[PDB]
């Protein structure tokens, strides 16, 4: 039996970029 | 008085060559760029302001304009790739890296943040930041006896930026950069701030997302037991990436997988496999399927920890994506397991929830399930109990479902369903 990858739910991850609001 | 300026006013102030006028205009730009709704990023770029802001980063004699321009550039770089590119094109990278050495904490922090946005764009800008030499001075900011002495927001920003430097593939980060960063990540993994822990676990998740060699770099640091501990955290934002990392590790070799087991990971799965957060349950079940794809002694550990009933449970009721991972877990189990292990599986009640799932219209899961049933039949053959099994499958309505799959659209499906009926049902 093969080992398999799993899709990445992007909404779970830290932001890729962040705007500073204050 | 720096509130709600026009871009035209900002340009006028910045072109005045009066440093104080430039400072006020830059602050006004920062405030424009700080609004949540449709900041005029492209208008700022078109006005040609980026090179000016970058120049202001080098004004060691006017820290306030350094800070205001750093913040303004940070928010431009937080936009689209094209907007991040405009910042990079303006020479911002080496300028921000130099700012990491600022005696002003709020200024070095802003440089950390900006570099995180740039690296966060993708692997090219990530690697370009690394080439400019950002890692040394970034890591130096964390070289203190006790992380707890650093301001909370400051450490969080640093941790996040470091995680972005570990992020993305095609290609993955440079091997030597990873080796350079890891020891600091390991330390952060032992910190007590929930957000630092979450981002650190994500960093490790990125680094273990690849071939066994990449996984090995992490495992040899001895972090697995700490990751297992983090699996039990009450904060779900910690559990999610902790479990992702653990899952990534068990996609590796049997030996890397064994480290996860030896560290006691399996004892946490009764909770993970029933976790109210759908995505955690999904990746927990995914992780299980890769472990049941391991050696027979590893399948046996799954058995010993009482996790088979939990897999029957997930197969019986869960989000469909999770059930599909459970189907995979069962097929792997039946494929690599001993007859005794397979007997135990059936005794746990796997058959009914397997058959029930044949009703689903996902062609892959049907294939997975049919393969599992064939595997189980092979085991029954060695026992001459193939008749007990056929009866089991018919009594829970599986026969009816398998027979109808003979007419299935898909190739492998109606074939294998035919071999089953022809072979054990007639």
């Amino acid at each position: 039996p093969r080992k398999r990858p799993l899709e990445w739910d992007e909404d779970e991850e830290p932001p890729r970029k962040r705007k500073r609001l204050w | 008085g720096t509130v709600n300026w026009s871009v035209e006013d900002i340009v006028k102030g910045i072109n005045s060559n009066n440093l104080e006028s430039q400072l006020q205009a830059t602050q006004a730009a920062r405030k424009l760029l700080s609004r949540e709704k449709q900041p005029p990023i492209d208008n700022i770029i078109r006005a040609g302001l980026i090179p000016k802001f970058v120049s202001f980063l080098g004004k060691t004699d006017c820290s306030p304009i350094q800070f205001e321009s750093a913040w303004a550039l940070t928010n431009i770089a937080s936009g689209t790739s094209e907007q991040t590119k405009a910042v990079v094109d303006g020479g911002a990278i080496p300028a921000f890296i130099s700012l990491l050495a600022s005696p002003h904490a709020h200024i070095s922090e802003q440089a950390v943040w900006a570099l995180g946005n740039i690296a966060g764009d993708g692997s090219a800008f990530r690697d370009l930041v690394i080439k400019h030499g950002a890692i040394d001075p970034l890591l130096a900011l964390l070289a203190v006896p006790d992380l707890s002495t650093l301001a909370c927001g400051y450490l969080r920003n640093l941790t996040w930026t470091l995680s972005n430097l570990c992020r993305n593939k095609n290609p993955a980060p440079p091997l030597d950069a990873v080796e350079q960063i890891l020891p600091t990540l390991v330390r952060l993994l032992h910190h007590n701030d929930p957000e630092v822990l979450a981002d650190s676990c994500w960093a490790i998740s990125y680094l273990t997302d690849g071939p066994n060699e990449r996984i090995e770099m992490v495992v040899k640091k001895g972090v697995v037991p700490q990751l297992v501990k983090l699996l039990g955290a009450t904060e779900l934002p910690i559990v999610t990436p902790a479990l992702r990392a653990i899952g990534n590790i068990v996609t590796g070799t049997d030996e890397q997988t064994q480290k996860v087991i030896d560290a006691g990971a399996l004892a946490v799965f009764p909770s993970l496999l029933t976790n109210p957060k759908t995505n955690i349950q999904k990746e927990a079940t995914w992780t299980m399927s890769n472990i049941t794809a391991g050696r027979q002694d590893q399948i046996q550990q799954v058995v010993n920890h009482g996790l088979v009933p939990f897999l029957v449970g997930v197969l019986s009721k869960a989000d469909f994506k999770t059930q599909k991972e459970a189907a995979w877990a069962i097929t792997n189990y039946t494929s690599g397991g001993t007859v005794e292990q397979i007997v135990y599986l059936v005794h746990c009640g796997i058959i009914e929830p397997l058959m029930n799932l044949l009703s689903a219209k996902d062609t892959k899961i049907i294939q997975v399930i049919l393969d599992a049933i064939s595997n189980i039949f092979q085991a029954a053959e060695k026992l001459g109990e193939t008749e007990k099994l056929s009866i089991m499958i018919e009594e829970c309505g599986g026969l009816d479902k398998i027979e109808a799959l003979q007419r299935h659209e898909n190739e492998s499906v109606y074939k294998a369903s035919l071999n089953l009926i022809e072979k054990y049902f007639s």
